[PDB]
Parts: structure tokens; C-alpha cells; sequence
């Protein structure tokens, strides 16, 4: 199996135990995940086909062709709804992600200001406060993982005020890079590594980050896809290989 | 029953420098382009736009007539993704920014629809959302405490209210009973409402009992409360996306963010495309097509 | 994905003595009244109700299971229109009444939909509302001043959080998926979401790949992440209207109303129709209407 | 022209200069009114079939045989969402209506305890505080104008507090009867003589109110139907006389 693999069978795992909610992967690495996830381990997640209805099946990513079964509909209103609900998991973009996993997919610089422009905010902010959210990063390098967010898109644990309860609901899990699994379990809930790819060594993700990882000298390797998640992902999930593209060098 | 036809220039003629719109759709998705073309042909500027921010709001800010902005986002949907006139906007300092979640700007539009001062949400908390408010977005307190002991402070989203609100839709009768033949409405129903002036564009205007056999009854999103002044713009969200009608123009909106990168290049898209009117703007547009 | 088929009494049995619950449609409109017939059989009492009231809480009324109802309004929507059961209940001090305005009864629900501690509202102020909640309804005040100056004091609605909610629909498949096809969803879709159990009826269970066939996608009110249990029971509304499947059954309803009014006629009418299965029940109801 | 006639356009003359707004009018009574006033001198009012459709054409009340023409949907949700935004007139009936404007249809007796319970207060609470708000009354009697409401759904002006800018949209606007059109102009906003209808004298309205109607003795008499309205309503939207069932005696 390729570095790509393994980390889609890691997005997968996100998913483990999600029962019957939404799944919004906003990644191609993750949709390979998610649908992965739906066709093993996780048969009941909700899965939309990236616009506005609902998927009865489990169809290739990026198909044309054949039409899809349909069994729900989920415009965007809907999906307000239903993330205040908290009946979802959704997995974002990030560029950048800091220790505490504040992330920003809205600008670079001063907020009236910025010296590079990217979405806003998007819906980073109402995600973070209201359900489960896991990050993929493709190319894990320093000027990603850095130590303070330029713009708090994603909120991360540091500003969670414990005498609120409005704060309750925050769930940021994990973030699945081309290098390693990381998730929030280090002291005041800093980054730690859960699982490092075959062929990444402590010393590949120190270079690469900007903060230290918690517990990266313990961390275990990432489980290699079985034969039947491989025959799924090459097969059935992504048979045109657009999780290749998703990781670099 | 009123008759509410009128032209593109007509209506943009009752808007005025310094008022607060709305631009409806979402993103690269069913925008009022040709009332945004509209805009770019008259001298009102100084504006604050209320928007799910696309190309749209890239045009206005590339004719410098955005004062400030209020967006959940800036998406064009497709490669390059960002806008290139409203990060030159951005980057410049040229705007103020009042950026705001997804969630919260329908929140906003809400608040206003049922007229009231704010409405409490969670989304906002803990980001840099407040920061770009400068102090303009206030918390509210329940007086209720939470399934677990304490009270909760919450974001006070306010209402978004709006001098002027453009949509586009699909199909509309000459009151402005409008329906949208896609798969999702957006929020454009929001738009109107928050709105003391409403503007609709349709692809095409038809009798009422040829509208309501042409889809089904909860696809009618707009009655003749909603709208002030209806037109007539086939190819009126061109080029975004219209749905059953036509698909994004991907490869103009490609032409269109390679030409907002250089001086001359943007000059000769002015030229070209924004120096006549919509039905000239359609033509090369057509033209560009007929060429790939 | 999950196969949640399940019976009536399997459903009722998940209740317990005490709970909250929400009963869905509207008045004589869409009420999940087979359900409503296996909670008479069930011991389950002492219940906190929120509806949109009609023969529905009539029936919980006559059987003794009600200690609080939360409704907007209680209605036959035709004649005798008020329910007699309900009527009894509120003139002999039974139950408590948590009265308040129809807007208000959405407005609690899109709270605990949102799962937000309260939604403010205009709706209540000034009227009996407040004072049939007893010193639990609050205000909140607006921390953004009204156009025009001061700052607005409104209702804070609190959410309608329940224990368990039950609607009825005209079609679904056997993981939950469920359509109108009646011209109003009424509020289902909330009910379900303010509740921790979900309990949907339907005329029939069908394929998925029927249901979304039969209807416009904006009639796919219901899907998988709002529905515990799906139980498929022809004749559920009854003796409701369920639009397209079937109206109002006027007769038997005026029957109802007619049986409440003496001690007699109530015996008699719960030993024919209200002492067997739902099975007994459609076929008593079918007699009745091959008499007349 | 007969009693009911002239109660069928004083409910029409309710909707003068309303604009494009939705009428409901909840009463036979009032839906000829209504009528009579779409097909005439408001010709942009919207109107419901009844149930959740807009009408399109303007049919006779109680009409059989071919469906209506619609011209857009309103199910209950979108009446609330339309009420809040304020763009509507009700016309209710009323089982008490006191001095101030205050309407009772909940119940008679005590909150906790009624002697007589009807509906609740349904949506006068939301009426009265939101848009124009009109009230027909068939029976005109002191049962029914009473000094002070038991229960009070739809509020009147004594209700309003001043310092709170919520109130800024109530518009209790008229009651007509049976007797005569009445509005809340009086001192404090208290019950006031509009018009008198013919036959009608000061004697009969104030041996049928439990309280004072101001201007009393000085109140016009109601205007006639017009020959076109009596065409109107006796051919085109009343054909079967449900109007003469709304009064009494």
C-alpha cells in the first residue's frame, strides 16, 4: 500500500463508531475515507453528493455517468439545521492548524488587512462549537502547523470558557496528515501524536512542525489497509486515484 | 393585480451611494449578475453589501463601489477558488471586513425577516469573529439555566437589514410569483424579506398558471409580497450557475479571474464584456463560448 | 443501514410513566393516532404533553394519562371544534395548562431543535400567556437598541425539549426516510428533533428508491438522523385527515364528540372501538362507515 | 340592500389602502368582505384558498366543482414567517371583546380552572402584537362587549407599555358588528363609534355594550352598497347567501 492509502483508511477511522449522522468530508482524502467508512465499519453514516441530496448508495468518487439513488434531501439550510442539531462530523481543509487545533482556512495577516486572502471563515466557526470536527492536511510543514492561528476560523481548546455551557458541544478529534494521526489528548489538550505513517519517523514530524507533539517518540505506526479496504479504495471508492494528488513530494 | 415589470438600469436607478444591499445566491451559485452588471454601469458606490460572497462581490469591489461587507464567505466554486478582486480588496485595505459564519449570516437575515433586534446563536464563540465586529457584536445572556446547571451566553447575532435586496430565480409571473427549478433555494426568501426594497431577475416571465404547473408547490419561494420590481434576464446569472437552465460557465469564470491579475488584462475585459449593455454582454459572452 | 421497523405497542413500551411528549401535525390534521390508541392500552400515565391539540389529546384526556399539556391551541377543526375530552380536563382542574400562541409552540421547538435555551419572540406579550406559566415564562431584553431609540423586552421562549415525539406521514422506507404528500408539513420535522425518542407511522412502507420516485425532493421532510422506530399502519391518522390517502372521517369524529357527552355513550363507545388491537379498531371504524 | 350587505362592505372598507399584503379573514363574514374588496378597490391583496394555497383568481365562497387557480403556497409555517414580518390583517371573531380592543377566544373563568373552554388563544397573541388585527361580531351584545376580557389572546391597547419599543406594531384596528363599525380612537384608545348602520340607532349599540361607546350619539350612518357591490356579492361571491347566516334576529 501507498502512503495515500493509508492515510484514507485513516480518515475511515474517523469514522468509527459515528452511528447514524452526517458525514461532510471537504477533502478529497476524506470523502475516500468517508465512503470507505460507509461500505466497512460505518454502514449507517449519512452521506450527501456534494451538493444537495442525500446518497441512497455508495458510488466512486468524482463518477459521471450513471445517475445516483437519492434518499434524502439536504440543501444548505438544511445543513444549518442540522449542524446546530449536532447529528454530524465534518472533516475540513486547514491552512493552518496551531497546537491547541485552532484552525484557519480565512486569510494570512491582520484581519482588516491580511496579506493573503483565502475563503473567510466559512462555517469553521459554527462546526467547531457544535459537533465533532477532524482536520486533513496534505503536506505537513511548519508554515501549516504553527503556533498560534493568524485567524480563529476553527476554535480550538484554549477558548473554551469553562463557565459557559455553551461550550459544551466542542468536539475537535483529530487531524490525519500525509505524515501521522494527531489528536488533542496532550496537557491544556495540546497536540499529540496518536500514530505515525510507515516510513515517518519523530524526528520527519519535529522538522515539520512548528510546536512539539506530545507523546511523538511513543507514537505507534499507522495500521496498514487491509486487502479487502485496499480492493475498495482501488476498486470500487477511487478507481481514478484522486487521493494521489491529495499528498505531495 | 400590479404589474411589476421594469429593466435592469430602472431598477439599480432606486438604489442610492451609501445604502445597504443584498446580494442573494450563494457563492458562484444563481447570482443577480445582470443586476450586478447594472450596478457597475451607474455612478452609485459607497455601498455595504450583505452577501454568501462570489463573483458578485468580486465585480463590485473591481469598480471600487464597496465600502464595507458582511459575508459568511468569498467563494468562486471552482479553480481558483478565491476571488481575485475581493482579495485585492482585502489585501488593499479597501474594505471594511465584518466577516461572519455561514450559520450566523442566516442568522442575521432571520432576525430581520421577523423584525426583531437580535437573535441568540453558539456559532461566533471563541473565534476571531468578534475581533472583526470591532465591538459591534454583543453576547446575550438566557435567563433559562442549561441542562447541567449554569446560564449560557450565546452570540446576539443582529439583524441584518437591508435599504435594497437583488435575487435571480428561474421562472416568475409579471407580479413577481417566482419559482426556483434547481435543488436548492439558497436563501434568497431571506434576502427579500430583510429587505425594504426587493429586485428580482428571472430567466424567463410567463403566465401564473404556466409557473405553478411547472413545479411543484414548494418550489414557489416567492409570492408578490416579497418583490417590489421584477425583469426579465435570460442568461441573468451568467456566469454562475442556473441550474436545470445552464451550468456555470467554467471556463469564462477562468477568463474572468486571469484578466482581474493584470491591469491591461482587466481593461480589456472591461472593454469587451462590462462597456455596453446585458444584451451586448451576452453576445460576446456567446461569442467566447463559440470560439471553444 | 438500520432496519427500524418495529410494532405500536413495541414503540409505547419504550415510554415510561412521567415523560414529556410531543404528538405532531395539527389538530384533526395528520395526528398519529394509531399511536395515540396504543398509549390508551398501554399503563403508561402521568404524562406531560406538547401539542398542537386536537382529538389526539382528547383520547390521553379520556383515558386519565395526562398531568400538563404545552399546546397553542386545541381544536376538532370542524364542528363541535372544541374537543369535549380536553374540555373536560380544563374544567375540572385535571391538568395543567401550559397555554400559549401558535407561533410560540414552533418557536419552543426550533429552540430545543437548535438546542438553544430559548428563542426570542413578540408573540405573548401583553396577553394571558405568562400567566399560564406561572413565573416560568421570562423576558429578555436586546442588548442593540430599536429603530427609533430604547431597547426591546421580548418573550424568551424557552425549547420544548421532550422524551419522546410521534408523528405521522403518508409514505417511507423501512430506515426511517418519510414524505408528505399532503399539501402542508405541518411541523413534524420539529417535533422529531426536539425529542431524544423518534416514533414515526406511515400508510405504507415502500422501497427507497419508491418514495423519493413518488415525490419533488422538498417533500423529503424526514430522513434517517430523525427516526428511533418506523412502524407502517394503513388508517393511522384516522380518524384524522391524511390528505391524498384520505380525509377527515366527519362522521365518526361528530360520533367521538357525540359519545364524550354522556357517561353511557363514552362506555360504550371505548368497549367498541378503544378495548382491542388497532386491527379491532379499523374494523369497528369500517362498520360504522358501511352503515352509513 | 339588507343588514348583511351593508356588514359585507363595512368588512370590505377594512382592507382600503392595504396594499399588498395577506388578508385572512376568519370569519364568512369577513371572507366576503375580503372578496368584495379584491375584486374592487384593493385589487393586490393575496388571499388564501383556506387551507395552504394562494389564490390566483378571486371564486364565490362555498364554491364546488373545478379547482381553484393558485398562485403560490402557504402552508402554516410560512403564515407564521409572514405574520412576524407583519405584511397581514386578520379579521377573527371573538367570544369577548372589551373596551380597549382585547379579544377572548381561549376560555370563560379562571386560567387554571375555566367555567367554559373554547380553543386557547391560537394565534391572537401573535396577531395583535404583529399587524392589523380587525374583529367581527354577528351577535352584538353585552356577553360580548364586555368592560374587561377573561382571558386575553388578542391584546389590547391598555397592554401596550410605552417605554418598550415591542409594541411598536400593534394595530388593533376595527370592530364590526351586526350594529355598526367601531375603532379604538376614544380616550386611552377606548371603543369609538365609527358608524352606525341603517336602522340602527345610539339606543340599540348602548343597551348592547356593558361599557360607553364614545362619539356615540354623533356617528354617521354607514355608507350603502354600491349597485356594482350588491352585483358583486348577490351574483359573484356569495351566491348562496352565507352572509345572511353571520347575524341574527
Amino acid at each position: 500500500s501507498t502512503r495515500a492509502e493509508v492515510c484514507a483508511v485513516a480518515c475511515a477511522e474517523l469514522f468509527r463508531d459515528a452511528g447514524e449522522i452526517m458525514i461532510s468530508p471537504m477533502t478529497n482524502m476524506a470523502s475516500v475515507g468517508a465512503r470507505l467508512a460507509r461500505l466497512t465499519f460505518a454502514p449507517d453514516i449519512l452521506l450527501t453528493d456534494g451538493e444537495a441530496q442525500l446518497l441512497a448508495d455508495t458510488p466512486a468518487l468524482g463518477k459521471t455517468g450513471a445517475p445516483n439513488r437519492i434518499e434524502g434531501w439536504m440543501p444548505f439550510g438544511r445543513v444549518f439545521e442540522t449542524l446546530a442539531w449536532g447529528r454530524r462530523h465534518v472533516v475540513m481543509g486547514a491552512n493552518q492548524v496551531d497546537r491547541y487545533g485552532n484552525q484557519n482556512i480565512s486569510a494570512f495577516g491582520p484581519l482588516q488587512r491580511p496579506t493573503r486572502q483565502m475563503f473567510g471563515v466559512r462555517g469553521s466557526p459554527g462546526n467547531t462549537i457544535n459537533h465533532a470536527t477532524s482536520y486533513w492536511v496534505g503536506n505537513h510543514c511548519k508554515r501549516v502547523f504553527v503556533e498560534a492561528v493568524d485567524v480563529v476560523s476553527g476554535i480550538g481548546y484554549d477558548k473554551v470558557d469553562p463557565d459557559n455551557p455553551a461550550f459544551r458541544f466542542v468536539n475537535v478529534y483529530r487531524v490525519v496528515s500525509n505524515l501521522g494521526v494527531f489528536d488533542f489528548g496532550g496537557p491544556d489538550h495540546s497536540m499529540r501524536a496518536v500514530s505515525l505513517h510507515p516510513g515517518v519517523t519523530p524526528g520527519d514530524v519535529r522538522d515539520a512542525t512548528s510546536f512539539e507533539v506530545h507523546d511523538l517518540d511513543a507514537a505507534e505506526q499507522t495500521r496498514l489497509p487491509t486487502d479487502d479496504e485496499l480492493h475498495l479504495i482501488r476498486a470500487v471508492i477511487d478507481p481514478k486515484s484522486l487521493r494521489d494528488r491529495e499528498i505531495r513530494s | 393585480m400590479p404589474d411589476k415589470r421594469t429593466a435592469l438600469d430602472d431598477a439599480v436607478a432606486q438604489l442610492r451611494s451609501g445604502m445597504t444591499i443584498g446580494i442573494a445566491g450563494w457563492g458562484s451559485r444563481r447570482k443577480p449578475m445582470a443586476f450586478v452588471r447594472a450596478i457597475l454601469r451607474s455612478d452609485v458606490t459607497d455601498l455595504t453589501v450583505v452577501t454568501y460572497g462570489g463573483p458578485d462581490l468580486g465585480l463590485l469591489c473591481s469598480a471600487g463601489k464597496v465600502k464595507r461587507v458582511y459575508y459568511g464567505f468569498v467563494s468562486l466554486d471552482s479553480p481558483p477558488f478565491y476571488d481575485p478582486w475581493f482579495a485585492h480588496a482585502r489585501t488593499s485595505g479597501a474594505i471594511e471586513a465584518r466577516e461572519m459564519d455561514e450559520g450566523m449570516l442566516r442568522c442575521g437575515l432571520q432576525a430581520a425577516a421577523q423584525r426583531l433586534p437580535f437573535l441568540p446563536i453558539r456559532a461566533g464563540l471563541g473565534s476571531s469573529v468578534p475581533q472583526f465586529w470591532a465591538g459591534e457584536l454583543q453576547t446575550v445572556t438566557s435567563p433559562y439555566p442549561a441542562p447541567g446547571g449554569g446560564y449560557e451566553t450565546l452570540i446576539a447575532m443582529p439583524a441584518l437589514r437591508l435599504d435594497a435586496a437583488f435575487a435571480h430565480l428561474n421562472l416568475g409571473d409579471s407580479h413577481g410569483n417566482a419559482a426556483y427549478t434547481g435543488i436548492d433555494p439558497y436563501f434568497d426568501d431571506l434576502f427579500l424579506m430583510a429587505a425594504e426594497r426587493r429586485f428580482l431577475s428571472v430567466e424567463r416571465i410567463v403566465a401564473t398558471e404556466e409557473l405553478v404547473k411547472s413545479v411543484p408547490p414548494q418550489a414557489l419561494l416567492v409570492n408578490r409580497m416579497m418583490v417590489d420590481a421584477i425583469v426579465e434576464a435570460p442568461g441573468g446569472a451568467h456566469f454562475t450557475t442556473a441550474a436545470p437552465d445552464y451550468g456555470r460557465d467554467e471556463q469564462f469564470q477562468r477568463h474572468y479571474a486571469e484578466a482581474a491579475s493584470t491591469q491591461v488584462g482587466w481593461q480589456q475585459f472591461v472593454h469587451t464584456y462590462l462597456s455596453g449593455t446585458e444584451a451586448d454582454y451576452q453576445a460576446a459572452v456567446h461569442n467566447f463560448g463559440a470560439s471553444r
